[PDB]
RNA sequence: GCGUGAGCGAAAGUUUGAAAAGCACUUUGGAAAGAGAGUGACAUAGACCUGAAGUCGUGACAAUAAUGGAAGUACCUCCAUUUCGCCAAAACCAGCCUCUACUGAGCAAGAACGAGGUCAUGGUUUUGGCGGAAAUGGGGUGCCCCCACCCGUCUUGAAACACGGACCAAGGAGUCAAACAGACGCGCAAGGGAGAAGAUAUCAGUACUUCUCUCGUACUGAAAGGGAGAUUGUGGUGUGCACACUUGCCCAACAC
RNA sequence: CCAAAGCAAGGUAUUAAGGCACCAAGUGGGCCUUCUUCGGUAAGCGGAGCAGGCGAUGCGGAAUGAACCGCUUAGGGAUAUGUGGC
RNA sequence: AGCCCUUCCGAUGUAGAUGUGGCGUGGAGGUAAGGACGAAGCUGAUGGCGUGAGCCUCAGAUGGACCAGCCUCUAGUGCAGAUCU
RNA sequence: GGCCAGCGAUCCUUUGCGUAUGAACAAAUCAUACCAGAGGUGUCAGAAUAAUUACCACAGGGAUAACUGGCUUAUCCUUCGAUGU
């Protein structure tokens, strides 16, 4: 189970990134990169992250129906509470945060038009 | 169980139920205990010469003399004559506890607890999570534990086992090593270890005849069911490695290290250790019904504040009316 | 030297622990023989009436 | 491992525990067990009493292979008799039979309370074991 | 500027997490951490403590140990009262000497194959603490039980044997070494 | 030392008025962490501290 | 705002060139600096922690926090509020180029950008 | 190299550079050398990688027993951060603090009103000042006032007229083995474990196993020797978690 | 036990967490003082009893002082004190 | 760099004991990453962080090619003092 | 036993006492053992021990003399990796 599982990966993983004494993840599927059971989704039965894609924001989902078949394990969905009705949609207690993620990456990809045509 | 993926293509060729060492438990600190000492026996003597240091003529000159009592070498018409000697502080002359021949240098490990974590970490193989979380990029295989059909150990050329390795998904973890080798950092490099690299995919052939093509194919390393080794299983000591089964290694998986309810055929009366817990997800637990339901459900001077002695003596304001006059 | 200075304080550290309590390390053993043996007689005598008692607390519960 | 070593916690405390007075020389007593009967007597008499004397007959050259006799209880003979063999014997029916000196084992001494009948065979019994062994109905068979 | 004179004397030395390194103790502790501080129940509390504690305290039990304290508890039990679980926190052990056990529903972090075989060729269940939460999530009819530790032949030395009232074992490699004729022997017996 | 008037027991109860609770030195603050502490039918008020200390 | 800003300096560095400055705990009977006599050097103690919730916390107001590559920038995407990579002084600045183009699209804060 | 000798016995990295391309030629000098020039990506790479400390020279600068601590301030800051927010001041609320009675004029005596103080107290802003610079912080140097006996050491006692102490760099001291023990971790558990060795597959490792052996499950006696259940089951009793039931059973454990 | 069934024996104020075990170190030159003494002509002397100290501990004070006085000690601020002062 | 918050009590200390997701060193199994757009080393009114051991950054008008992080393993592992060499 | 002081390990010897061992077997002898005394360690918790060194030596000691200051009228406080009578 996971519980036995992240008491595992816990003191050493690819994903922690324990800098500085600061430990963050390096995971790909944490929403906010920090070093917890509730978030680290690589290992959780089911995950949800809110990263950008190319302008759009996505919504990489993680149900546990797929179990351990990692090829298609993770289901893309492109598309602002909207985005955190669909991590809820897998993971409920995910989705405060996976609301405020997916706010942020857009003010990052508003912020990034500004910067990357400024850089004109 | 688990769908066996052919080396030829993505379609699966079968199923196979998985084999109950999958479901055993994971001990992470026993693959470490084990690591730690096995890797200790692959280990080699050294010391210094028995006689180093002290391969000399030295007395010390005595008290009365204006230097310190370390024995001096003698002589006469060199750089070294009354210079110290023997004592571990001074040049050319003995180290502290010169090294022996005879430390102990190899370990001794039961061999239930051998096993105890031969299994633990076959079985943490067989969780992607643990495995994609030490390293390995599994992210295009095709399922964990991945199994593969038999005749992946009939290739001859390397580059027919290399479609093979693109065809399962394994590719971008062996591109994983094929990169991530360097030269060594530090002193290690001037000591026949001049590259290190990292662990790929170890692919499990069913017996011996399989290798030839995934021979010089880096950063594959291959494994035999047979001899499966802790020092692979867990490299770093840490459980998780990538492992390629092939069909033949898989199914007599049980074979080899047996039930939690039947015995190894090949490792005597061993049997997978039981688990200390038939429900390994405390969480869940905790959070069930049957659980839930028995769970338990500014002043600081009060003799001056009034407020305050108004709130520990209730009657003082009817004391204090009392108080004119 | 034989000062014995210090010693009260040293000895108070962990108090002066008092003696063992009576219900204990109670053994008889030199007690004057004679009334010691007729009590082996006695304390035996009550061990076969304790289990027999036991035995009919059973036999009292089968019902 | 050299890490764990207090050695290695002391570093930079001067003296490694032994004291600032009282230094850590290296024979402060003798070598061994020196002044076992002089200075070091009050340890071996309160910890190691009987050390010093001689105790009785000497046997000279033993032979252990000869006076090699391993004992197992009537408690014990569970350990020899097989679990699906042992599963019924009544004292009047038939017996497992459990050889000794095959399981390692010569005299059998009659400790607990046997109640599963069998024919124990073995070199030696006690005076209660055959008697235990038969009032159980089984049977001790003398072998050597 | 207190007086502390023999407060630092009634200091408690406790262990307040494992040295197990094992996982499962871990998450076994996780729950009845839980459990303990989320439920009344006193079983929980010392369940908890007692998986806090060391191998060495954690004493095994055997199984012989368990059908004579069980069926002497169980016994008094009021007829279509089912025999309470018999919890350990330890091992539990396979005894020779009792062939024939009751179907005991023993509960315990670790079964020998020889008890977890007996247990359930008695037809007693062999579970684990995990579903011993989920039946009994409070100590409820559980009879937790403890495996012996003064046989243990480590306290067999404990004292001086040399010393008048002491019993205690002396070390040595050598049984003959230290042994000792009648006349120079400390006296056996020795009032406290 | 000496014999406190009634107004010396206020002023140590209502102004320095420490309870002891749960081995915790509480300032008195409630009547409410006074029946709380003291299971008393008697003893709720911070005044019925001070005549009791009086 | 900070207990102590100096240094807890080892006692005589200043007459000791080979001395480092970095502090060792005195030993000796007679030291003056562990009998603690007023006029001496101070130690180090457990009362001279920093207040535990600015702690760690460079003026600026982000714990710093090490990066290396591109890719540690999204370890601070979500709480670059909080956190400030600092790139290691060994990346080239080459990389530095790309970490810097790139710390500056994500918001995140940079104490060496 | 040393010693009559037996014998003792060093230091030394040619690690310039990719290559010698190892500075031709001009110029001063008797020369060594210097100034140019040249080579090379670099010659503060020049017969030499790096290039520390300490020491010294020099320039500039602050300055006027040592060191040192505390706190400021003066000046400087190739430093940090912040601002285009920083310094202030006032207010409000809270907190906090300070500033009759009896008696025969006195006390052993109780509050009240009123007012003040304060953020190195909490919360409420307001208002101004400053804004290539400002601002806070750090750093450096000096000063001021103040504090301050050289450290290590054995010792009852060290600033001692007690020992060791010129500088710096590199080195330097609880190690290895083994036998016990306790503790802690792990494995299995009335068993545990192997060792030597073998057999195999592929690499002094891993995997595998026979047969044994060994510690243990039984002790005791000098020894011959003998060798432990109770009246389908805790030998009893006392005190004894938990649970059960409104006392039972008691685990362990101690005691008898 | 008694002559005996009765006797004997075993059985139906303030405060404060108590006890027990294991392993192990350092230490085993002490010194001063209080009071009490003993020896010594006397001592900054030898010896003890008691307690407290220094040792191992600063800080504040007695101008100065190992042990006197006050107070004993995390990093700081306000307040108020102690011995001592003005 | 404590899951968060709340309240309470303690804090000296030689010999000594113990703790420490305590510091730091050479090496190893791992992981992750860096480097000729300049590694280590060294220099530093380079600040920053940490009670601290120390780490980090800046700058070299230093260097010239290796190498930090993290978990595990290891040790010939930390020096003002030995009339130390 | 004569109140209370009047006495002593291990090894060994020796004496007694009631079987045991001398291990291929057996008896006798011898020896050993158990067991209980005795022989003694008076340095009395128990090595078996003469001087000398100014020819002397080493490790230390101001734990300890002379000496050197102090105190007192001898102490042993400083100093024995040296304070010139
Ligand atoms: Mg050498
Ligand atoms: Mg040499
Ligand atoms: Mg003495
Ligand atoms: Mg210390
Ligand atoms: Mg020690
Ligand atoms: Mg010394
Ligand atoms: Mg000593
Ligand atoms: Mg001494
Ligand atoms: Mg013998
Ligand atoms: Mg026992
Ligand atoms: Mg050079
Ligand atoms: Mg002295
Ligand atoms: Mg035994
Ligand atoms: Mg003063
Ligand atoms: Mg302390
Ligand atoms: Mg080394
Ligand atoms: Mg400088
Ligand atoms: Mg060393
Ligand atoms: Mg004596
Ligand atoms: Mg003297």
């Amino acid at each position: 189970s996971t519980d036995l599982q992240w008491l595992l990966v816990r003191q050493n993983s690819k994903f922690l990134q324990k800098r500085n004494g600061i430990r963050l993840s390096s995971d790909p599927f944490n929403n906010n990169a920090n070093w917890t059971k509730r978030h680290a989704g690589f290992l959780n039965t089911k995950a949800a992250v809110v990263k950008t894609k190319g302008d759009r924001i996505l919504v990489t989902t993680k149900d546990g129906k797929a179990g351990n078949k990692p090829k298609s394990m993770y289901k893309k969905a492109v598309m602002a509470s909207v985005v955190s009705k669909a991590v809820a949609a897998v993971r409920p207690d995910l989705a405060s945060i996976a609301s405020r993620r997916a706010r942020k990456m857009a003010s990052t990809l508003e912020h990034m038009k500004k910067v990357r045509a400024a850089r004109k | 169980s688990v769908s066996v993926y052919s080396a030829s293509e993505d379609k699966v060729v079968g199923t196979c139920p998985l084999p109950a060492v999958f479901t055993a438990p994971i001990r992470h600190d026993i693959v470490q205990f084990v690591h730690t000492n096995m890797a200790k026996n692959s280990r080699q003597a050294y010391a210094v010469n028995r006689l180093s240091g002290m391969n000399h003529s030295a007395e010390s000159w005595g008290t009365g003399r204006a230097v310190a009592r370390i024995p001096r070498i003698g002589g006469g018409g060199t750089s070294t004559s009354g210079a110290g000697a023997f004592g571990n502080m001074c040049r050319g002359g003995r180290m502290f506890a010169p090294t022996k021949i005879f430390r102990r240098w190899h370990r001794k490990i039961n061999l239930h607890q051998k096993r105890f974590a031969v299994v633990s970490a076959l079985a943490a193989s067989s969780v992607p999570a643990l495995v994609m979380s030490r390293g390995h990029k599994i992210e295009n295989v095709a399922e964990v534990p991945l199994v593969v059909e038999d005749a992946v150990q009939g290739y001859e050329k390397t580059k027919e086992a290399m479609a093979f390795l693109k065809a399962i998904g394994a590719v971008d973890d062996v591109n994983r090593v094929n990169d991530s080798r360097e030269i060594r950092a530090g002193r290690g490099k001037m000591r026949n270890r001049r590259y290190v690299a990292r662990r790929g995919p170890m692919l499990v052939m069913p017996d011996n005849k399989g290798t030839r093509a995934f021979r010089n194919i880096f950063g594959l390393d291959l494994a035999n069911v047979n001899a499966l080794n802790l020092l692979h299983l867990a490299p770093g000591g840490h459980v998780g490695r990538f492992v390629v089964w092939t069909k033949g290694a898989f199914e007599k998986l049980d074979s080899i290290f047996g039930t939690f309810t039947k015995a190894s055929a090949v490792k005597k009366g061993f049997m997978l250790p039981a688990p200390m817990l038939t429900n390994t997800d405390v969480t869940r637990i905790m959070q069930s019904e049957e659980v839930r339901r028995v769970l338990k459900p500014q002043p600081t001077n009060g003799f001056r504040n009034r407020r305050l002695r108004l709130r520990l003596n209730p009657f003082q304001k009817k004391e204090s009316a009392m108080v004119k006059g | 030297n034989h000062t014995n200075h210090n010693q009260s304080r040293k000895n108070h550290r962990n108090g002066i622990k008092r003696a063992l309590p009576m219900y204990l390390h109670n053994s008889k053993r030199g007690s004057w023989l004679p009334a010691l043996i007729n009590a082996r007689r006695v304390r035996k005598n009550n061990q076969k009436a304790a289990v027999k008692a036991r035995r009919e607390r059973l036999a009292a519960h089968k019902a | 491992p050299t890490r764990f070593k207090k050695t290695r916690h002391q570093r930079g405390s001067t003296f490694c525990g032994y004291g600032r007075v009282g230094k850590h020389r290296k024979h402060p007593s003798g070598r061994g067990n020196a002044g076992g009967q002089h200075h070091h007597r009050i340890n071996f008499d309160k910890y190691h009493p009987g050390y010093f004397g001689k105790c009785g007959m000497n046997h000279y050259h033993l032979k252990k292979n000869p006076l090699w006799k391993p004992t197992i209880n009537l408690n014990n003979l569970a350990k020899l008799i097989a679990k699906d063999e042992a599963l019924k014997a009544k004292k009047g029916e038939t017996l497992p039979v459990v050889d000794l000196l095959a399981n390692g084992y010569s005299k059998l001494l009659g400790n607990g309370h046997l109640q599963t009948p069998c024919i124990v065979k073995a070199r030696w019994v006690s005076k209660l074991a055959d008697k235990k062994i038969r009032k159980a109905g089984g049977a001790v068979v003398l072998q050597a | 500027g207190v007086d502390l004179t023999g407060v630092q004397k009634k200091k408690r030395v406790v262990r307040h997490h494992t040295y197990s390194t094992n996982p499962y103790i871990k998450l076994l502790i996780k729950l009845y951490k839980f459990l303990a501080q989320r439920t009344n129940s006193a079983f929980n509390k010392l369940v908890h403590q007692r998986l806090l504690k060391s191998r060495s305290n954690r004493a095994p039990i055997s199984l012989s140990r368990i059908a004579v304290c069980m069926k002497r508890k169980s016994v008094w039990l009021e007829k279509g009262k089912k025999a309470p679980i018999a919890v350990i926190v330890g091992d539990v052990l396979d005894d020779v000497r009792m062939a024939r056990i009751p179907a005991l529903r023993v509960c315990a972090l670790r079964f020998s194959k020889s008890a977890r075989e007996r247990i359930t060729g008695a037809g007693g269940e062999c579970l684990t603490f995990d579903q011993l939460a989920m039946v009994a999530p409070t100590g409820k009819n559980t009879f937790l039980l403890r495996g012996r530790k003064s046989g243990r032949e480590s306290v067999k030395h404990f004292g001086a044997a040399g010393v008048p009232g002491s019993h205690a074992k002396p070390f040595t490699s050598n049984r003959g070494k230290e042994r000792q004729r009648s006349s120079a022997r400390r006296r056996a017996f020795r009032h406290k | 030392y000496g014999y406190p008037s009634l107004r010396t027991v206020r002023m140590m109860v209502y102004k320095r008025g420490h309870l002891k609770i749960n081995g915790q030195r509480v300032k008195i603050v409630n009547n409410q962490m006074i029946e709380s502490k003291y299971n008393n039918e008697n003893i709720v008020c911070a005044e019925d501290i001070v005549n009791q200390i009086y | 705002v900070k207990k102590r800003t100096k240094r807890f300096t080892r006692h005589k560095c200043e007459l000791f060139p080979q001395l480092s400055s970095s502090w060792r705990k005195p030993r000796g009977e007679d030291s003056p600096v562990r009998r603690r006599y007023k006029g001496q050097k101070a130690m180090p103690n457990k009362g001279y922690g920093s207040d535990r919730k600015t702690k760690y916390i460079t003026p600026s107001g982000f714990k710093n926090f090490p990066i290396h590559n591109v890719q540690d920038l999204y370890m601070l995407l979500m709480q670059n509020r909080k956190y400030a990579g600092v790139i290691s002084h060994t990346v080239g600045a080459k990389s530095r180029k790309a970490i810097v183009r790139k710390a500056h699209e994500l918001d995140v804060r940079l104490i060496n950008g």
